[PDB]
């Protein structure tokens, strides 16, 4: 995360670290949607242009966190990854289109303070909240700037207007992304960053006052450059294929 | 059933430090 | 640059 600030204890407590088991490193970010199901992006986990396809063994899951490299004892729990699915249109030949994978858990993860599911959306609450100008939150461990934070970053920015979404870039916009990020004019700034990749974009409903994962980390030209904006997986878009693999898989 | 509402926050009726920059800008 | 888990994890 660019420009944005620490994390409060317990402030995003379905934040997860995808963490790589050899060599021990930050792989992605991810959020916990039950307590056993973990959505992140599909980039994260393949990515045939970086030689990038990992398999479940190749990975953890650690949920908790608050600290980046340290071990957080009492406080994180690790768990071990069953089964990814990523979506079968997925389209990394081209623009990222449809950048999004679940991961089943071996075992059920406990609620705690700190480790807690965030909601994802119905069509209700995506129409009404995500508009243009509206705030959405973005957590992650990723890069301070286009360099690494000792605790979880958090920055908040609004939606961006579809045709300004488009005009930013050369690569070709689909429904099932929004960006989002100030203006050059606005002049506040922040925007996620690589190692930010899979986290999650989340909105707090004003009429149930609940927090809602509306989007997830997946590209950006450069980080916080002016004109440009940060592009998020459309949930809401592809919540169908969210279900079925929840419905099938259980 | 529960989700989205954090332990340390919404379960006690506390609020984080921006939460109202986002209520602010759902216009 | 990463504090070593619990070999259980691993
Ligand atoms: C198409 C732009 C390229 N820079 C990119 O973002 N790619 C190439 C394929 C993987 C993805 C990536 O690195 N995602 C990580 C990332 C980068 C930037 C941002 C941002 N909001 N600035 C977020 C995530
Ligand atoms: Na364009
Ligand atoms: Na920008």
């Amino acid at each position: 995360i660019v420009e944005g600030s620490d994390a409060e204890i317990g402030m995003s407590p379905w934040q997860v670290m995808l963490f790589r088991k050899s060599p021990q490193e930050l792989l992605c970010g991810a959020s916990l949607i039950s307590d056993r199901w973990v959505l992140t992006a599909a980039h994260c986990l393949l990515y045939p242009p970086w030689d990038k396809n990992f398999t479940e063994n190749d990975l953890l899951v650690r949920i908790g966190k608050h600290s980046r490299t340290r071990y957080e004892r009492n406080i994180e729990k690790i768990s071990m990854l069953e089964k990814i699915y990523i979506h079968p249109r997925y389209n990394w030949r081209e623009n990222l289109d449809r950048d999004i994978a679940l991961m089943k858990l071996k075992k059920p993860v406990a609620f705690s303070d700190y480790i807690h599911p965030v909601c994802l959306p119905d069509r209700e609450t995506a129409a009404s909240l995500l508009q243009a100008g509206y705030k959405g939150r973005v957590t992650g461990w990723g890069n301070l700037k286009e360099g690494q934070p000792s605790v979880l970053q958090v920055v908040n920015l609004p939606i961006v207007e579809r045709p300004v979404c488009k005009d930013s870039t050369r690569i070709r916009i689909t429904d099932n992304m929004f960006c989002a990020g100030y203006k050059p004019d606005e002049g506040k700034r922040g925007d996620a960053c690589e190692g930010d990749s899979g986290g999650p974009f989340v909105m707090k409903s004003p009429f149930n006052n609940r927090w809602y994962q509306m989007g997830i980390v997946s590209w950006g030209e450069g980080c916080d450059r002016d004109g440009k904006y940060g592009f998020y997986t459309h949930v809401f878009r592809l919540k169908k294929w969210i279900q079925k693999v929840i419905d099938q898989f259980g | 059933a529960d989700c989205g509402l954090r332990p340390l926050f919404e379960k006690k009726s506390l609020e984080d430090k921006t939460e109202r920059e986002l209520l602010e800008s759902y216009i | 640059d990463f504090e070593e888990i619990p070999e259980e994890y691993l």
